């Protein structure tokens, strides 16, 4: 089974700057023909793949010509020269010369821009989850870019990550910002136990982490 | 040329399942039809294949074993059965024609959906959230309104007849326990929330349920 690499997981490229993609492949796919079976596929999110190169270079009826691929032996690559946001998605390799034929890891292209900073927040549980016999914390982390961005609950100074519910939003549209919303749940007993809940969050713009607490005893 | 994929399905543990991808305006007999699975994480992977003019049948070494594929040349339909479902059972199945060495991947099926769980169809449990008792109020505040406690998918968050069409951020859907829940956050201003009125409307198309309930202001 030809193994077929991808890089770089993740392409953020600007909108008019050229992105090249890069695929390997564990063999040589040549075939006898005098042809290389490689196709390059697109998937956008909610939707089937869409097929956009085939046999290395020769480009699919109805796709702009801004796609371009090209290659050889083990080493092909897919260039978009002028990138816009209906190039947004999810781009797999293929290759269908030797059986079986085998998907590449995919590469998720997104779109660069300034540094937003976080907007965090924290709400408590509700009165009907303390009738129901529990606790629901949650913390919100809205429109924060770069993904680098990580979550850390200290109760009452003590480190707290099992039972972590971890929950992120992709690249949105509008202002194409990722958002975070881990949360976790306590039972009464333990929620009415500890004395101080904390949420901080660990960003790029601001190396300090941001601390968001509440106070059980309040 | 179009192919039809059956409808959503939803199976217990150690149950099978039969897909069907229907195929006209072609000749269905002549091309064969390779089946992907795609998990919600990530990733495509092909099942196999199987062309129905003849008999012949190929399945990934992951596969083997656990997806038989089975035509009917009467009806233009090509089935796959699914033995032994489990939890990493749960994708989304596509199905498309191929010709190898030739025409490739260029029309695919809507994708079928195949979640396995013993779960049932449970209502949802909407806990409307308010900030904080121990909260400042800025001039940009962002609303929340939470959803736990539903199966299965999907369910339309959103607000009063699309009262605030912009600034929402419906975060995707996760199982916390052996049920889905979700969230979302809208962001108003702290004049006009006071006066302007809107509602979480929270659906669950699968119960019949269309539940909407607002959050009081604190
Ligand atoms: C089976 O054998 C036939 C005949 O030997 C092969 O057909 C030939 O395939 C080559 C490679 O695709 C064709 O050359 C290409 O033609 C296209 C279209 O004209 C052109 O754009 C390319 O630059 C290249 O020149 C060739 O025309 C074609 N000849 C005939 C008579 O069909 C076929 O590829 C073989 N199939 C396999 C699976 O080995």
């Amino acid at each position: 089974d030809v193994l077929m690499t991808q890089t770089p997981l993740s392409l953020p490229v600007s909108l008019g700057d050229q992105a090249s993609i890069s695929c390997r492949s564990s063999q040589s796919i040549v075939h006898s023909n005098g042809n290389t079976y490689l196709e390059w596929y697109l998937q956008k999110p909610g939707q089937s793949p869409k097929l956009l190169i085939y046999k290395v270079s020769n480009r699919f009826s109805g796709v702009p010509d801004r796609f371009s691929g090209s290659g050889s032996g083990t080493d092909f690559t897919l260039k978009i020269s002028r990138v816009e946001a209906e190039d947004l998605g999810v781009y797999y390799c293929f290759q269908g010369s030797h059986v079986p034929w085998t998907f590449g890891g995919g590469t998720k292209l997104e779109i660069k821009r300034a540094d937003a900073a976080p907007t965090v927040s924290i709400f408590p549980p509700s009165s009907e989850q303390l009738t129901s016999g529990g606790a629901s914390v949650v913390c919100f982390l809205n429109n924060f870019y770069p993904k680098d961005i990580n979550v850390k609950w200290k109760i009452d100074g003590s480190e707290r990550q099992n039972g972590v519910l971890n929950s992120w939003t992709d690249q949105d549209s509008k202002d194409s910002t990722y958002s975070m919303s881990s949360t976790l749940t306590l039972t009464k007993d333990e929620y009415e136990r500890h004395n101080s809940y904390t949420c901080e969050a660990t960003h790029k713009t601001s190396t300090s982490p941001i601390v968001k607490s509440f106070n059980r005893n309040e | 040329v179009q192919l039809q994929q059956s409808g959503a399905e939803v199976m217990k543990p150690g149950a099978s399942v039969k897909i069907s991808c229907k195929g006209t305006g072609y000749t269905f007999s002549s091309y064969w039809i390779e089946w992907v699975k795609q998990r919600p994480g990530h990733g495509l992977e092909r099942i196999g294949e199987i062309l129905p003019g003849s008999g012949s049948t190929n399945y990934n070494e992951k596969f083997r074993g656990k997806a038989t594929f089975t035509a009917d040349k009467s009806s233009k339909t090509a089935y796959m059965q699914l033995s032994s479902l489990t939890s990493e059972d749960s994708a989304v199945y596509y199905c498309a024609r191929y010709l190898p060495y030739y025409y490739a991947m260029d029309y695919w099926g809507q994708g079928t959906s195949v979640t396995v769980s013993s779960a049932k169809t449970t209502p949802p449990s909407v806990y409307p959230l308010a900030p904080g008792s121990a909260a400042q109020t800025n001039s940009m505040v962002t609303l929340g309104c939470l959803v736990k406690g539903y199966f299965p998918e999907p369910v339309t968050v959103t607000w009063n007849s699309g009262s605030l069409s912009s600034g929402v951020h419906t975060f995707p859907a996760v199982l916390q326990s052996d049920l889905y829940t979700l969230s979302s956050s809208v962001t108003v201003p702290s004049s006009t929330w006071p006066s302007e009125t809107v509602t979480c409307n929270v659906a669950h198309p699968a119960s019949s349920t269309k539940v909407d309930k607002k959050i009081v202001p604190r």
